[PDB]
């Protein structure tokens, strides 16, 4: 029984463009644990992204934390992307900041 | 109130990635505060809580030798499910397992719990009487029949019923600065329109450390629910954690609506309206 | 404290 991941893009701490902060993705549900994820800068791999110690839930999904420090401006793109067994072809979830 | 402990153990199978890779991860009341890891190169990254390093190296190096012979198990469980499944050696599978205790506010110990999954669905469980078994299919039956022969749901339960809620006790006690932190959220109201007739109000929970909490839109003090969309609590990265929630009122009519927020941190629960 | 196990599923 595989599960397909969930994502939720969003920051640590309220937007302020300009100010530096927090670029999260939060994968969840997702059953075969092995994935793949980056967060991107206008479509362009971050180097510098590190994620949480894999855990599971009372359901048997894992779920992972992908951060990175960033600071926000408001001609800049941000997003996750994701690639699991489940997923046909890696699966891209735009950051909203109102979100 | 009432507390658990759980004990949640992941084994999954890398045949050429390596070799197998084990994980126990240990919960008390939803707080981890051990972690055990076959890949883990150095304990800065095998975390732990204060008073864990309390304990000494004589918990943890005992610990650390029942994680590694617990490991000799699992790996011949992944090779009979292998069997049981007729798997091809080259596939990687996932056993995995929830186990522990609920206690009540003394601790009456109320209930044990043990269940085992593999490739994430429900394989067998420990009922109630912590003395019989569910399986889930001929594997799980063949399971079951080995460890009714040899008696295994004894020792579980001897386990459950003492080992378990005394050592959770002494967890409580040691550790009840960590465990009940309880940070309150801060809280405020987005608007955002979408037609002439409407916008969506959306009401922010942020920083609050313990995961649970409740979030409530209502219309002239009645709960409301599906024009109300909930996402699900994430964490912030600092330790604490967000969440939201939205409905989409008729433009105009927004003062009827107002969002409840209940949460241990928080003395009363806090009513919120949105303020242009 | 972990349980010790044993008895292989």
């Amino acid at each position: 029984i595989q599960r397909t991941p969930k994502i939720q893009v969003y920051s640590r701490h309220p937007a302020e463009n300009g100010k530096s902060n927090f670029l999260n993705c939060y994968v969840s549900g997702f059953h075969p644990s092995d994935i793949e994820v980056d967060l991107l800068k206008n479509g362009e791999r971050i180097e510098k992204v590190e994620h949480s110690d894999l855990s599971f839930s009372k359901d048997w999904s894992f779920y992972l934390l992908y951060y990175t420090e960033f600071t926000p401006t408001e001609k800049d793109e941000y997003a996750c992307r994701v690639n699991h067994v489940t997923l046909s072809q890696p699966k891209i979830v735009k950051w909203d900041r109102d979100m | 109130g009432s507390h658990s402990m759980r004990y949640f153990d992941t084994a999954m199978s890398r045949p050429g990635r390596g070799e197998p890779r084990f994980i126990s991860v240990g919960y008390v009341d939803d707080t981890q505060f051990v972690r055990f890891d076959s890949d883990a190169a150095s304990p800065r990254m095998e975390p732990r809580a204060p008073w864990i390093e309390q304990e000494g190296p004589e918990y943890w190096d005992r610990n650390t030798q029942i994680f590694k012979t617990n490991t000799q198990t699992d790996r011949e469980s992944l090779r009979n499910l292998r069997g049981y499944y007729n798997q091809s050696e080259a596939g990687s599978h996932t056993l995995q397992s929830m186990y522990g205790c609920d206690v009540g506010p003394d601790g009456r110990l109320l209930r044990g719990h043990n269940q085992y999954a593999y490739d994430g669905k429900d394989y067998i469980a420990l009922n109630e009487d912590l003395r019989s078994w569910t399986a889930a299919d001929t594997a799980a039956q063949i399971t079951q029949r080995k460890w009714e022969a040899a008696r295994v749901a004894e020792q579980d339960r001897a386990y459950l019923e003492g080992t378990c809620v005394e050592w959770l006790r002494r967890y409580l006690e040691n550790g009840k600065d960590t465990l009940e932190r309880a940070d309150p959220p801060k809280t405020h109201v987005t608007h955002h329109p979408i037609s002439d007739h409407e916008a969506t109000l959306r009401c922010w929970a942020l920083g609050f450390y313990p995961a649970e909490i409740t979030l409530t839109w209502q219309r002239d003090g009645e709960d409301q629910t599906q024009d109300t969309e909930l996402v699900e609590t994430r964490p912030a990265g600092d330790r604490t954690f967000q969440k939201w929630a939205a409905v989409v009122v008729p433009s105009g009519e927004e003062q009827r609506y107002t969002c409840h927020v209940q949460h241990e941190g928080l003395p009363k629960p806090l009513t919120l309206r949105w303020e242009p | 404290e972990l349980r010790s196990r044993y008895w292989a599923i």
